[PDB]
């Protein structure tokens, strides 16, 4: 799933400000709740795949369950990813990383990634906003370090809590060989760009 | 539809019962009847009735609007089409039925 | 020109979004049963419903 | 000043700046008329502050309209459908059309 997408940083003090100048001129708002396992497969031998992609991630979106409640943590839906890296030679141009949305359905729910074998790394949650067009849809980044590994409980851990809205218009295409979906979308998402530039900034960044 | 099976059995008095179960009944908010016009399958469930000490053919009816009249009785369910299906289906009732009661 | 750029930044401190959707009328809950009553008895209408039965 | 009131502001600046034009009027009839240096010789330390003055009253309206930072873009709105109020109200005109 070749998600198209750009960045931009939204400072919290014109943050509601630039909301007022989203969400009603926009589908949502919709606050984000989700949290991240992102799993390190350390593996032998080299030449490891060895990139960010290349270990898992599970993601647990929980937006709706309570921050105490006990069940989430293998009831709650989860989710895994890998993805493709974003293309290179995507300078200033939306990057293009194609993604694997697993979805999965057991009591038993992290354990296979330890079924793989699968070692702990760094996790966040998704927690910023996402304003709907069709397909397409802009995701306004927060991204909290949560206050303990597996604990739902807040206050969770922005590195700075002036904490940076890493706005994020993006895309998820089915497929990349065809030229449609591509400038089309890449249009579209322009066209949110001029939008988003009566009052921000948006870049690519390499990944 | 519900009112020309009505008028079908007021032909002939035969005891019958109507019976919604509607969304729109329920509204804890007023964006419940939202939800609560849905085209979903909706249950009409009718109790055609002259046999005495035997239990109702009861009735699976849910005329959906796209994407619908099923009864039961003490031998096999069997969508119809038309409600005039039902009818002349009761009708093999108003001969067999009575013939094989009179067997019993 | 004086009054046409003042007319002018007159128009950039009034082109602000507004903060949010902003007060009219809401006046006067409406009735949630009338409704129920047009909805269910003029559907009902002509109906020998059997209430609700177990 | 807030919303309309720095715009407001301008509104009553508005016929500040016309009577400058008296005043300068007067600034050649210092002279031209009335023949007496003095005269000018105040109302110099009078045009140059009622002009300036406001100049820098709307300079400031504007570089503190740069600190506002209002966008200057017009949002292309998205088909709008029903704002709460007008969806409420909707319900209440539809008791009303029970």
């Amino acid at each position: 799933m070749q998600e198209l997408y750009l960045l931009g940083v939204v400072p919290s003090r014109r943050f509601e400000a630039v909301v007022n100048s989203l969400s009603k001129t926009l589908d949502g708002p919709k606050t984000i709740l989700e949290f991240w396992v992102v799993y390190r497969p350390k593996d032998v031998p080299p030449n490891l795949p060895r990139q960010p992609d290349s270990w898992l991630r599970l993601c647990s979106n929980i937006e709706s369950h309570d921050e105490t409640d006990t069940e989430w943590s293998k009831n709650t839906q989860w989710s895994m990813y890998l993805e493709g890296n974003s293309e290179p030679k995507r300078e200033d141009k939306c990057g293009i990383r194609p993604v694997n949305r697993a979805k999965l359905t057991n009591g038993s729910v992290t354990e296979f990634v330890e079924k793989m074998g699968y070692e702990f790394s760094h996790e966040y949650i998704i927690q910023g906003l996402e304003y709907f067009f069709f397909d397409t849809t802009v995701r306004i980044y927060q991204t909290l370090i949560p206050s303990q590994q597996r604990s739902i409980k807040p206050p969770f851990h922005p590195m700075n809590e002036e904490q940076p809205w890493i706005l994020h218009v993006y895309t998820h295409v089915a497929d990349a060989s065809n030229q449609v979906a591509m400038a089309k979308a890449e249009a579209n998402l322009t066209k949110v760009k001029t939008l988003l530039s009566a009052f921000c900034d948006l870049k690519n960044v390499r990944l | 539809e519900s009112l020309e099976f009505q008028r079908w059995l007021k032909q002939r008095d035969i005891s019958f019962k109507f019976m919604p179960n509607y969304p729109w009944e329920k509204a804890k908010d007023f964006l419940e009847l939202e939800n609560s016009l849905s085209i979903n399958r909706l249950s009409i469930s009718w109790r055609i009735m002259v046999s005495n000490f035997e239990p109702a053919i009861f009735i699976q009816h849910t005329p959906t609007l796209h994407g619908v009249w099923r009864c039961k009785d003490q031998y096999s369910s069997n969508q119809f089409s038309s409600l005039k299906n039902v009818c002349q289906y009761i009708e093999h009732h108003i001969n067999s039925l009575s013939r094989r009661s009179k067997k019993t | 020109q004086l009054l046409d750029v003042s007319r002018q930044i007159k128009s950039y401190w009034l082109t602000n979004s507004l903060s949010t959707s902003f007060p009219t009328v809401d006046y006067s809950e409406p009735d949630l049963e009338k409704v129920k009553r047009t909805l269910t008895k003029l559907q009902n209408h002509l109906l020998e419903v059997s209430l609700i039965e177990p | 000043s807030s919303d309309t009131q720095q715009v407001q502001n301008i509104l009553e600046l508005e016929a500040k700046i016309p009577d400058i034009l008296s005043s300068a009027g007067k600034c050649i009839e210092a002279i031209q008329l009335n023949n007496s240096l003095e005269d000018f010789r105040k109302y110099s330390k009078e045009f140059l502050e009622t002009v300036e003055f406001i100049s820098t009253g709307l300079r400031r309206q504007a570089l503190e309209l740069e600190k506002a930072e209002v966008p200057v873009v017009s949002l292309q709105p998205k088909k709008r459908y029903a704002s709460t109020p007008l969806s409420n109200l909707i319900f209440d005109q539809s008791s009303k059309l029970i």
